[PDB]
């Protein structure tokens, strides 16, 4: 992920068509399943 | 008279075509027509008549 | 997604117990140093 | 860590997230073009050898100092037409690589025969592919090929070519012209010439 | 583009005379209308497949709601940080969104 | 690693569009009459024996790709929905297959029917686009021979195969009117008067503009087709002299048939003919281009070589797959020690990755297919998501240590 | 030239060449009897006053020789508009009156 | 008032709208177009009819 | 063959309308929120939002 952002030239940014976004997913997943999820756990559960 | 006769002989002209755009129904061959062409050497320029 | 689901069963059955995973904190951490 | 926040962070990233989906429609691709800028000249009636020497070579001669650039190809045709496609580096500037090519031609313009000028010359951006072909067909008092293609140009084409980001509109046919079909015998009879 | 090649074409329909039915012999639009409708599919029945397979293993509506409330937020957030800074905002990023799903 | 080199790569795959197009081309200076005969023979196929697949045929005569002319022509095809054609036999995949078969089976002129490459252009998968250039300043005829000589040795290799053909080849006979400058000047006619006659009467002239029911349109003077169909019509054209009477052609002109090119092409200000080719059923690009490099180097002086297609420039899988995982590796190997520490973890996971990459090449091979740029993303998620299976048992365990 | 001529001879010829200008909202014309015409291409709020300038000029650069050589050499220019003035600076005489 | 009160020709005296132009408050600017390709005289009549 | 079009005026797309209801719609969604940041629940979102 990310580093493929130093790609080629005519396969434009097809590896930046996402080495990010699966990072815009992962880091956001890391953060959305960090800020939220623990808060979603101990509310309605058990 | 040198100038006027230069462009008169050293000329590239665009002529039409045999069997052109609006044709006669049954035309078989289509070919481009070449009339005059640009002189390419010192000898051909020497032969420019005045 | 064929490379994912396939790349899954080869790393969800062959990883869970098979070869590496388990030879990881044991075989690869020490065994030498 | 506790509750009533986080869900609000989930209220954002979804509202602010859904504000960026308001990009509807949004494109299919990812533009992967080393950009193409094309120059098109047309000497009417002239052969392929003439249009190479009289326009094609004259334009190519003036292609010095265009920023970036990868290569330069030409197609001097027997139909009396030629296109010169200057290809630039992937993601240069389709708007700045446009004006330079036009302003190199702007010093090769009067070196071209005044038969070829007034007969067009244009510089635009290329794709080689179409988004839409829109056929105007007749289903009543049949207008006919020549009649339709004129109307589609004298009522529709002008509004297209000058609208939402159209590179170039290659219409299917041609608009009307006052055609004078000479006769050499009814022309010889009165000691006249096409001149 | 494309949504506006039709735009002019829409306003010049009434001034047309006898027999001018505009047809569509070749159009690209159809598939980009589908390359969204077919990946909403591999997203909705992904979500359906998500709160299933949870009734197996952990069991219960009151506990399967938690790992499924997270999925809109991450997806909605991903096509928000496409525009961000000076980059993307595309499909294939929406097609490849499914591989990140 | 064996399941890897044997499995070929894939660019972006040739995907069906719900719309495709054909390719019609005719021989040495054919008429608009002869090409329409072929286009009708094409428009027929899609409307007769493919009613359940073909929605519309938009046949355009005189168009054709690589340039317009009275020798080309192409037809656009709309296809009947997507659900209206169930099987593989029902869509572009093989619709073009019998189309390519039925057209090329029996015909006086060549016809194709390609599929839209799922983008604008450039780089198919294993394709190439060679170009031969006039370097020393030889003749076009002297160049075309080296083009033929290269096409002669390239096709001479069905062993380590290739498939090479040029563009708008031809070189059709063009009629040349040879105006005798001194014979004309003798009998009272002006040179800027014969050329205007020969030009306007055969090619047409943009005189001025005129207003037609609301807008400005053109005024073209050309002359009836009745007197411009054949070389003999050149004679019955009359030009006025200074005396005040009509001197016809042939009395001052010469009529000769001569070979010339209908499509001259130039690469970078130098006269250059293009050649389009293939890779081979076995080898691809890396060798298909390499043998082609010195087929031109082993022929006449002042010839050179260049590529544009194709030949990227600088991209593909090569150079964008080893250095990709080099800078991926330096990152991968690192922070496998962020809160894990030492070289203890960098082997407990960094080479757990070849579990996922196993099939993968099983799925890519035993399901037909080929390694593409979603394999080159899936092969890349079966690395990171496998970590939450690997680095989340080395961490999930070793936290017990 | 009259208003009818300047519509047919210059105005319509320029408007004919207005295809492929990025953005654009509309196009208005004013073929006057004084023998003058202005064509104002209006673009989207905050396009680029410097890039929407050069395209309009380079669409005219293919309609230039289709205009009579009476109208050429007699100007033709492309610039940015406001319709309002910042300053009017009157130079008046208060001695040996020069005159208008 | 004083200008328009008595005069052979029309005279106004507007106020500068505090900007360059466009959108007063409740204003409008209609435009009637020759669509089918009628005459200018045939157009001006529809302008008068409106 | 007459049609209609506007330029003045007719914006294009602005004014108070379309830029006063959707303005306070996205203002409201924000207003209503973080009236629970350190205040919590739907207890405060009516003690102030109205």
């Amino acid at each position: 992920f990310v580093p493929m952002a130093f790609f080629g030239g005519s396969t434009g940014a097809i590896y930046r068509q996402f080495s990010i976004t699966i990072v815009s997913a992962m880091a956001l997943s890391v953060l959305v399943a960090l800020i939220l999820t623990p808060a979603l756990c101990a509310t309605m559960l058990k | 008279d040198v100038i006027t006769a230069i462009k008169a002989q050293n000329a590239q002209v665009a002529a039409g075509q045999l069997g052109g755009t609006p044709p006669v129904k049954g035309q078989q061959l289509n070919a481009s027509i070449i009339a005059q062409t640009r002189l390419t050497s010192t000898e051909e320029f020497g032969k420019i008549l005045l | 997604g064929t490379g994912v689901m396939g790349g899954m069963v080869t790393a969800t059955v062959l990883a869970i117990f098979f070869v590496p995973v388990f030879f990881v904190v044991v075989r690869r951490r020490f065994s030498r140093k | 860590d506790r509750p009533i926040f986080a869900w609000v962070i989930a209220i954002i990233i979804m509202l602010a997230g859904g504000l960026a989906i308001l990009k509807l429609p949004v494109a299919q691709y990812p533009t992967i073009a080393p950009p193409a800028v094309t120059i098109s000249a047309s000497y009417p009636g002239a052969d392929a050898k003439t249009v190479q020497d009289t326009v094609t070579q004259v334009i190519e001669q003036n292609m010095n100092g265009i920023d970036n650039l990868m290569y330069m190809s030409s197609n001097s045709d027997s139909t009396g037409t030629v296109q010169i496609t200057l290809t630039f580096e992937s993601g240069t500037d389709a708007d700045i690589a446009q004006v330079q090519v036009q302003n190199k031609l702007q010093l090769a313009m009067p070196l071209l025969p005044q038969e070829v000028q007034q007969q067009g010359v244009s510089v635009e951006k290329s794709s080689s592919s179409f988004l839409m072909v829109v056929g105007v067909i007749n289903t009543d008092g049949t207008m006919t090929q020549e009649d339709i293609s004129d109307y589609v140009a004298a009522n529709m084409k002008d509004a297209i070519s000058r609208t939402s980001g159209v590179g170039d509109v290659q219409l299917f046919g041609s608009q009307y012209a006052m055609r004078i079909w000479m006769n050499p015998n009814e022309l010889n009879k009165f000691q006249l010439t096409p001149v | 583009t494309a949504a506006a090649i039709r735009a002019e074409l829409a306003k010049m329909e009434p001034f047309f005379p006898s027999g001018l039915k505009i047809v569509y012999p070749y159009d690209t639009t159809p598939f980009v209308k589908i390359s969204i409708h077919e990946v909403v599919k591999t997203l909705v029945e992904a979500i359906i497949l998500v709160f299933l397979v949870m009734y197996l293993f952990l069991q219960n509506f009151r506990a399967t709601l938690i790992p499924t409330i997270a999925v809109p937020v991450v997806l909605l957030g991903t096509f928000a940080v496409l525009a961000a800074f000076g980059f993307s905002i595309n499909t294939l990023t929406m097609f490849g969104m499914v591989l990140a799903i | 690693a064996y399941l890897f080199v044997r499995l070929p790569s894939s660019f972006l795959p040739d995907e069906d569009q719900g719309v495709f197009m054909t390719m019609v081309q005719l021989p040495a200076g054919a008429t608009q009459e002869r090409t329409q005969k072929v286009l009708n023979e094409v428009t027929h196929y899609y409307l007769t024996k493919e009613k359940n697949n073909v929605e519309s045929v938009f046949a355009v005569n005189g168009f054709g790709f690589a340039g317009r002319g009275q020798n080309t022509g192409i037809a656009f095809v709309s296809l009947k929905d997507w659900a209206d054609r169930p099987g593989e036999e029902n869509k572009v995949e093989a619709i073009t297959m019998r189309a390519t078969r039925a057209f090329s089976q029996i015909k006086d002129a060549m016809v194709f029917a390609f599929n839209l490459p799922a983008i604008v252009e450039l780089g198919t998968a294993t394709g190439f686009d060679f170009e031969l250039i006039d370097q020393a300043g030889l003749g076009h005829e002297k160049l075309t021979q080296a083009r033929n000589q290269l096409l002669a040795e390239a096709a001479k290799h069905p062993d380590m195969l290739t498939s090479v053909r040029p563009n708008g080849l031809e070189d059709t006979p063009q009629f040349k009117i040879d105006i005798d400058q001194e014979k004309a000047q003798a009998l009272g006619v002006s040179i800027n008067d014969i050329n205007t006659t020969l030009g306007a009467a055969w090619g047409g002239s943009y005189v001025n503009d005129f207003i037609d029911r609301g807008r400005v349109k053109k005024v073209y003077v050309m002359s009836e087709a009745k007197y411009r169909m054949l070389p003999d019509d050149i004679g019955d054209w009359y030009v006025r002299a200074a005396d005040g009477q009509m001197v016809p052609f042939s009395a001052f002109s010469s009529s000769r048939w001569e070979y010339g090119s209908p499509r001259l092409e130039r690469y970078n200000g130098l006269p250059s003919m293009e050649i389009l080719g293939q890779a081979a059923p076995g080898k691809s690009t890396g060798e298909a281009m390499e043998l082609m490099e010195q087929l031109a180097s082993k022929l006449p002086t002042g010839v050179g070589y260049d590529w544009t297609g194709m030949s990227y420039q600088e991209r593909l899988s090569g150079n964008q797959a080893p250095s990709l995982y080099a800078i991926s590796l330096i990152v991968v190997f690192l922070c496998l020690a962020a809160l894990y520490e030492s070289w203890s973890i960098p082997f407990s996971v960094m080479l757990v990755v070849p579990l996922g990459v196993i099939g993968a090449l099983l799925a890519a091979t035993f399901r037909g297919l080929t390694n593409d740029v979603y394999f080159q993303v899936g092969l890349l998620t079966t690395i990171g998501l496998s970590a939450k299976n690997a680095i989340l048992i080395v961490e999930f365990a070793k936290d017990l240590m």
